[PDB]
């Protein structure tokens, strides 16, 4: 299709860059109108707007009528108990939260799993970081393929520098550097993943058994994934000794 | 919607601040417009604002650049003095809470004397005596732990009590203290400040009172290497015990340059933020002066985005800000002509930064922090809050909601931009002007026309038109969706008796009759549409104008030489209909007419065009 969710977004332009990976540029001309639809996405890498009152308050008061971007929805008092529970569990935002759990009902994904609607938006808020994340390894991993042509391997060399670490290029050009973002932002994997055996071990000690593995295998990947991306920034010459010297003490702090 | 609950509100109060602005209102105040958001989030970002605003709330010198009020030692010394009164008072709240549970408690009982409070301070932080302590105890306490708590507080006449009951046992230091009391900027004169300091030199360098040598060298601002780590064990201790140290015009003394530079340059971020607690690290920038500092370091906490923006907002509208001349430059830097010790914030970058999250589905929002670069230029000289807007309608391509829509029935419904300048010319012509680089005519013409710039208008829909005259008008075709737009802005044009220079003007008319012409050929009215083509005058139809008409078509607009070739043959087909149908010589003579007309015109396929002609003039006879 062409009007694609921010999930089916990802998921599509994941299959494009193994394709330039694996010896297939048969999408090149596709490939370069996905980085400018996401570009607001690339330059935030995982970033949760905290939990509001406003939103709170007003979900539950007139729970009838919901309005996002252009479109309009209605909720019922099944759907409203849905949005209240995301939220709760990952601590993001009512409008957010909402907006994921939208997603499920148009594509329909609750009968390809067969699970209650709040436990999928778990899962497609996952999904999001898998793939929003994974995709920026396949850009630096490719920029540095040395079997491909020389002028392809430069493009994405480029556009990593603007979209992945907002460094613009240098026929052009307040803002905070990359590391101190993907420092804060593995920051939050480890946070989360704490406070969720702590949750969820209060409880255990069920039908979601396979859906928390599988949360916890994406929150893996993704840190994964993060600690390559610091890797390739770091073998630019992109760092400093401030940098070196938290690493380190993170290090020592260790348990 | 990107914004956060706390962002959202915010955004409103930023709104109100403009408004009030855009209808020319009383200035409010920014500091208060944002701590009303801040009560409705935890204490931690209430108490930062409460800061903000006590350093902030300086006699300044208004109309006066930001530079010269920070550099100047005046404005300085009140800085120390503001910051002393918040740790002063900061620290009473947590000697109230340290008494009492809650704040509330505290209050329903009734806040009770300095004095009493820290004595019911007292009782709990040193529950036994401590072997080490002098000059006897005053009331159940050590007079020196009451003095220093007392003044650690800020009421200075609550410590003064104590002095007065215990005259006997302190010795010549009660002179020494009711002189601090009455000086101001709580510094001794250097007679008697010169008489105090050598005698704790003397022999009391080293007392087991730690809260006596505390005391000495806060009344004479000595020892400034050792922190009384004994008595100052807390951050804001540590910083109070300092500010009461610092000097103005050279051993054992101690200036704010030095401890501000001192403070950040040796022990940074890594320093204070090893607790991962922040605004411990920002109270310590903020509370020496070093606002700058302070903004950027919590502007790069994710979390704490929305309060680093609005401080800096703050200093902005107080003409404290200094911001960087440069564009280029990074968030925080300090210009090579300037002293080391003070820094400056790229403040145009930093509203660009935290813009960019908000502002793909926020435009409005958007728009309240592009105001503030109002006063600022780029290299280039365009306005910065000018091309903020550009740029957000390139990107959003929102026109309707922040331009204005202009309706086909000749109304301009204003924008969310109309509230902040009213010449909205230039603008509007530069999004027309990219989107017409981008080939989008069909929007460059709805938007030039949108700043009613007809020579731009008619232009780009004389090059929509001249394409699809020829082609068949059927239900939602291009041709209808085109026609039906042009008819629109003739009557819009005619009924406001606008237009562009002739030349553009006469091709855009011309155009939209002939579309007329084709419309009838293509339905089958011959008669009628054998009646506009005489009229334009355009193919010669009698042997005398021939000359007349073939020199015209040297200047006619090439949109129009081009459909050249398809009017001749609907023109020869016409003609040819109705001869199958004396009038069989007019007709003749006509077929005759056209075919040396285009002889003599050079055009498009002249060829094939030519060829046709001549073999149905001959079938006609």
């Amino acid at each position: 299709m062409t009007d694609l969710r921010k999930l089916e977004a990802l998921q599509a332009l994941h299959a494009e860059l193994v394709a330039v990976r694996q010896h297939r540029f048969e999408g090149l001309q596709v490939l370069e109108t996905l980085l400018e639809e996401q570009t607001d996405a690339f330059k935030a890498l995982i970033a949760k707007p905290a939990r509001d009152t406003k939103d709170r308050e007003a979900l539950g008061k007139e729970p009838k009528k919901l309005k996002i971007g252009e479109e309009e929805y209605s909720l019922n008092e099944d759907f409203v108990n849905d949005c209240l529970k995301l939220a709760d569990e990952l601590d993001l935002n009512e409008k957010e939260s909402a907006r994921i759990l939208i997603d499920c009902d148009a594509e329909g994904d609750v009968e390809t799993q067969s699970r209650p609607l709040w436990e999928c938006g778990v899962i497609r808020f996952h999904q999001e970081r898998k793939y929003l994340l994974d995709c920026m390894r396949l850009i630096l991993e490719i920029a540095a393929d040395e079997d491909i042509d020389a002028g392809l391997q430069e493009s994405f060399g480029v556009a990593a520098e603007d979209k992945i670490f907002g460094i613009p290029p240098p026929w052009e050009r307040q803002v905070k550097k990359f590391i101190p973002r993907c420092m804060e932002a593995m920051k939050g994997v480890r946070s989360m993943l704490q406070c969720m055996a702590d949750k969820a071990n209060a409880r255990n000690m069920l039908d979601n058994q396979e859906t928390l593995d599988f949360s916890r295998l994406s929150l893996v990947e993704q840190h994964e994934c993060l600690a390559s991306i610091l890797h390739a920034a770091v073998q630019r010459h992109h760092a400093t000794i401030a940098d070196f010297q938290d690493f380190i003490k993170i290090l020592r702090k260790w348990d | 919607s990107s914004l956060d609950n706390i962002e959202m509100a915010y955004a409103r109060q930023i709104y109100i601040y403009n408004e009030k602005i855009v209808n020319g209102h009383l200035q409010p105040n920014l500091v208060d417009l944002c701590a009303s958001v801040a009560e409705l989030d935890d204490k931690s970002i209430s108490d930062m604002w409460t800061m903000v605003k006590q350093m902030t709330d300086v006699l300044l010198t208004p109309a006066t650049d930001a530079l010269k009020n920070r550099s100047s030692v005046e404005v300085r010394m009140e800085f120390v003095r503001q910051a002393l009164a918040y740790l002063e008072q900061s620290y009473k709240n947590y000697t109230l809470v340290t008494v009492f549970g809650n704040l509330h408690q505290a209050q329903l009982g009734g806040v009770p004397g300095t004095y009493q409070l820290v004595r019911s301070f007292l009782n709990i932080k040193l529950p036994a005596p401590l072997p080490g302590l002098q000059d006897g105890e005053v009331e159940g306490h050590p007079v020196w732990a009451l003095i220093y708590y007392c003044m650690r507080c800020g009421d200075l006449l609550a410590a003064s009590q104590v002095v007065n009951r215990a005259q006997h046992q302190l010795g010549e230091f009660k002179t020494w203290f009711q002189e601090y009391m009455n000086s101001k900027d709580r510094r001794l004169s250097p007679a008697t400040e010169n008489k105090l300091r050598l005698h704790y030199r003397r022999a009391l360098r080293n007392n087991t009172d730690p809260y006596k040598r505390a005391v000495y060298c806060i009344i004479g601002r000595c020892d400034v290497t050792d922190n009384q780590s004994e008595v100052a064990d807390k951050t804001e201790d540590y910083l109070w015990l300092k500010l009461n140290q610092v000097c103005f015009d050279p051993q054992d003394r101690l200036t704010l340059s030095q401890f501000q530079k001192q403070l950040l340059e040796d022990y940074g971020e890594s320093h204070f933020t090893v607790n991962q607690q922040p605004f411990l690290y920002f109270q310590v920038l903020f509370l020496t002066a070093q606002f700058e500092a302070a903004v950027a370091f919590l502007f790069r906490m994710e979390r704490l985005r929305c309060h680093a923006v609005h401080v800096a907002l703050v200093l902005f509208e107080l003409k404290l800000l200094l911001k960087s001349s440069g564009q280029s430059a990074q968030l925080l830097s300090h210009e090579p002509g300037d002293p080391p010790c003070l820094r400056r914030l790229n403040f145009v970058r930093l509203l660009m930064l935290y813009t960019r999250k908000f502002e793909s589905t926020d435009p409005r929002e958007a728009l309240q922090y592009f105001y503030f670069l109002r006063d600022e230029k780029d290299s280039q000289g365009e306005n910065m809050f000018l091309r903020c807007v550009s740029e957000l309608v390139i990107e959003s391509r929102e026109f309707d909601m922040i331009l204005g829509k202009l309706e086909n029935d000749g109304s301009r419904k204003p924008g969310v931009i109309d509230k902040f300048t009213s010449d909205t010319k230039p603008i509007i012509n530069k999004v027309a002007s990219v989107a017409e680089n981008k080939g989008l005519f069909e929007e460059a013409a709805k938007l030039y026309d949108l700043a009613k710039n007809a020579d731009k208008v008619l232009e780009l829909m004389n090059k929509l038109l001249s394409p699809v005259v020829p082609q068949i008008s059927a239900p939602q075709s291009n041709k209808e969706r085109l026609k039906n737009m042009a008819l629109s802005i003739a009557e819009r044009y005619r009924a406001q008796g606008i237009s562009a220079n002739k030349f553009v003007d006469s091709t855009f008319y011309l155009l939209l009759d002939l579309i007329t012409f084709f419309d009838e050929y293509h339905s089958g009215h011959i008669d009628r549409a054998f009646d506009i083509i005489e009229r334009l005058k355009l193919v010669p139809l009698n042997q005398e104008s021939v000359e007349e008409r073939v020199a015209a078509f040297r200047n006619f607009s090439d949109e129009i030489r081009h459909n050249l070739s398809e009017v001749l043959l609907a023109t020869m087909n016409i003609l040819f209909t109705q001869f199958k149908r004396d009038r069989d010589s007019q007709l003749r003579s006509q077929a005759r007419t056209l075919i040396t007309f285009a002889g003599m015109i050079p055009y498009r396929t002249s060829g094939d065009t030519n060829a046709r002609l001549v073999q149905m003039e001959v079938l006609m006879n």
